[PDB]
């Protein structure tokens, strides 16, 4: 764990075209690794503190670019 | 390597310009207009530490 | 801007919109900077005398 | 080409109700047309100019019927 | 009737979720029961009076709870 | 059409030499286009302006090089 506590994030479902949308997502990121990157803004999202991980899916500390490319993600649009 | 190669070659050059004012008035959803947001910037804030 | 040292400009033997210091053609045979660096105000003035 | 430039307009997709949709559409208006004739307010769009147009439906400076037929189309909803 | 006029409401459908939709519906409600109790607020609405019912479900005065419970339902999501 | 009227060119046959005669010819062509590219002077002619083409052999906008060619070929001399 990031022993520290984490920053909660999820990502609401959007329509972007016909056939295309961008899924909701749920991550929980160790707070010192949100802090050191996170390019979210404009996403369409909520987020929130925890101590422990509120989410099935987490980026601890020590997994950097896991975290980057989780970012990357949250924009990706599929069928 | 290859881009400058290219850039020489006058095959691929440096262009800057500015937007179309038919654009930038409607920009960001002026009358119905949509998906043209403004670009947007500002600043960070970090820091060092030393120990003897 | 136009490619300088092409057409007109060009000596023979040259590049065409390159001046290369390691070329004796470009250097005028010219060897450590005393010389070489001349070969170069050499050729911007030539250009410039093709602007007018 | 009309040689005076073009209007390139873009619809972009949009939901009206259960199994009604108003389909992004793209084309390209001669300037000295669009110019003259337009219903396009409100209607979720974006638009730019060019050289020549920038999409293969085009409504060219002779066909105004087409294009005002037209402009009413990109406000239309279909399954 | 209510014979003294209705309140006429109308919702439109939302997209709610990957597959989720609010179906718009259409209510007549007697005016005195709509103004005892209606949840519309942040809804996707219009409304307007009449003095007859414009709508072909028409909550009577002599309903409050079939009218709740209806009202409630505006906001309701399905497959 | 042109949509910006037309320059009508008419020439007279010009007995220049003995079993030598500059066929006499006429053509229409676009505004645009007349004014940007012409050798009428000393042509043996008329001109006037027009809405539509005068004659049937006419030059649009993008036929630059075919005009070209048709207005030094006013002088074309043959039998």
């Amino acid at each position: 764990a990031s022993a520290r506590g984490y920053v909660n994030i999820k990502t609401f479902e959007q329509k972007l075209d016909g056939n295309k949308k961008i899924e909701g997502k749920e991550v929980s990121v160790a707070f010192p690794l949100y802090s050191d990157v996170h390019k979210i803004s404009g996403a369409h999202y909520q987020t929130f503190p925890s101590e422990k991980a509120a989410y099935s899916t987490v980026y601890e500390e020590n997994q950097r670019t896991e975290w980057i490319a989780a970012n990357e993600d949250l924009w990706k649009v599929t069928g | 390597a290859e881009i400058k190669k290219q850039m020489e070659a006058g095959a691929l050059v440096e262009i800057a310009e500015g937007m179309a004012t038919s654009i930038a008035e409607l920009q960001e959803g002026f009358n119905g207009s949509t998906d043209n947001p403004w670009n947007e910037m500002g600043f960070r804030i970090d820091k060092q530490v030393i120990e003897a | 801007a136009q490619v300088g040292k092409s057409g007109m400009t060009l000596t023979p033997g040259s590049k065409a919109g390159v001046f290369d210091f390691q070329d004796p053609i470009d250097i005028r045979g010219a060897r450590w900077a005393g010389e070489s660096f001349k070969a170069l105000l050499f050729q911007i003035d030539k250009e410039a005398v093709e602007i007018a």
